């Protein structure tokens, strides 16, 4: 199965504190497992899953420092920024990063990925053959030849292609990539006409699709327990009497083949 | 594996 | 600029009367990540609230779960109240159990 390893960073700045607030998450496979928090009381990165606790105290170490690098990078960048955009003082700003790789299953590189937002839109972002910088914003020509000047894309293709494959090796090694099926039932609820819902609980990970159909109704977003498992449901107001017309369908990675279920 | 930046924006 | 957030209001386990449970406020897809959440009983406030780490998503928009032990009655009414500074005023979900 295909695998992946992402850090999400954050720089929020407001008009009162002196410093940005900086947060720095870190995901293999889309599960969290490293996290670091300026607010914290002696910012370190920490573990976020018990089997990182593996690593020894110089690899801790070593995080902490990067991400103090990190912090500081967001602070300079933020103040440019603010430049950039003739944005006066008196404000909140956001600067996020993600970056991180894909591997496919035979675990060799499949895409690097580098990109940035300001205020939650995108800013500059490394492409695909990580070499060139896409950037809308005819502020972020700025950074764009800035950066294109100082050869940074080769420098974090070097990072992408490494470092990033490498570690997510040696990650995958040490967590040693399981699912939870979803079980399924469906609620009867009388109205004027009745509505079935299908419902489906206890399942990981969180993407799944539900059908009422012969022929392909209201539903939610997927949304989590709590607990590290999903939950999702769908619905059909259908006529009473004639329930057993309607069959709801589950879509999960998880499952040997499809649930089919109905109101019984 | 954290990535350290490198030219600030 | 200011994107609203979107809000369920949930329990964990299948909601039974009498029976303790876990009820969640999940708040998705909002900017800026500054955010005020209460969760309300019979409107008001519920003192004990635990709070997730914030996070954010492949879109760049911020999401969080609040979350609190209850027990459902047949009468006790639950919700949860947001405050964000793309909405002028607060947004309140009310709890459906069967939703």
């Amino acid at each position: 199965g295909p695998h992946s390893m992402r850090y999400f960073e954050t720089a929020v700045s407001r008009p009162g504190l002196e410093e940005p607030r900086y947060i720095s998450v870190g995901y293999v496979d889309n599960k969290e497992f490293v996290r670091f928090d300026s607010d914290a009381e002696n910012p370190r990165y920490e573990p976020r899953a018990p089997w990182m606790e593996q690593e020894g105290p110089e690899y801790w170490e070593r995080e902490t420092q990067k991400a103090k690098g990190q912090e500081q990078w967001f602070r300079v960048s933020l103040r440019n920024l603010l430049g950039y955009y003739n944005q006066s003082a008196g404000g909140s700003h956001t600067l996020q990063q993600m970056s991180g790789c894909d591997l496919g299953s035979d675990w060799r590189l499949l895409r690097g990925y580098l990109q940035f937002a300001y205020e939650g839109r995108d800013y500059i972002a490394l492409n695909e053959d990580l070499k060139t910088w896409t950037a809308a914003d005819m502020a972020a020509q700025i950074t764009r030849r800035k950066w294109e000047q100082s050869g940074a894309a080769e420098h974090y293709k070097a990072y992408l292609e490494g470092e990033c494959v490498e570690w997510l090796h040696r990650y995958l090694k040490n967590g040693n990539l399981r699912t939870d099926s979803p079980k399924a039932h469906v609620t009867h609820h009388p109205r004027s006409e009745v509505t079935l819902r299908c419902w489906a609980l206890g399942f990981y990970p969180a993407d799944i699709t539900l059908t009422w159909q012969g022929e392909e109704m209201e539903l939610v977003e997927t949304r989590p327990a709590g607990d590290g498992t999903f939950q999702k449901w769908a619905s059909v107001v259908v006529p009473l009497g004639k329930e057993q017309n309607y069959t709801c369908r589950v879509y999960h990675e998880g499952l040997p083949e499809p649930l089919t279920l109905r109101w019984e | 594996k954290a990535v350290s930046n490198f030219a600030t924006m | 600029i200011q994107k609203t957030p979107q809000i369920q209001v949930y329990s964990r386990h299948p909601p039974e009367n009498g029976k303790p449970n876990i009820l969640n406020c999940y708040v998705t897809q909002f900017h800026p990540p500054h955010i005020e959440i209460q969760m309300l009983k019979n409107g008001k406030k519920i003192p004990k609230v635990e709070m997730s780490d914030m996070s954010f998503s492949k879109d760049w928009s911020f999401y969080i779960l609040a979350h609190t032990e209850f027990t459902p009655t047949e009468t006790d009414t639950y919700a949860c109240r947001v405050k964000h500074d793309s909405m002028a005023e607060p947004k309140t979900v009310y709890w459906d159990r069967d939703m």
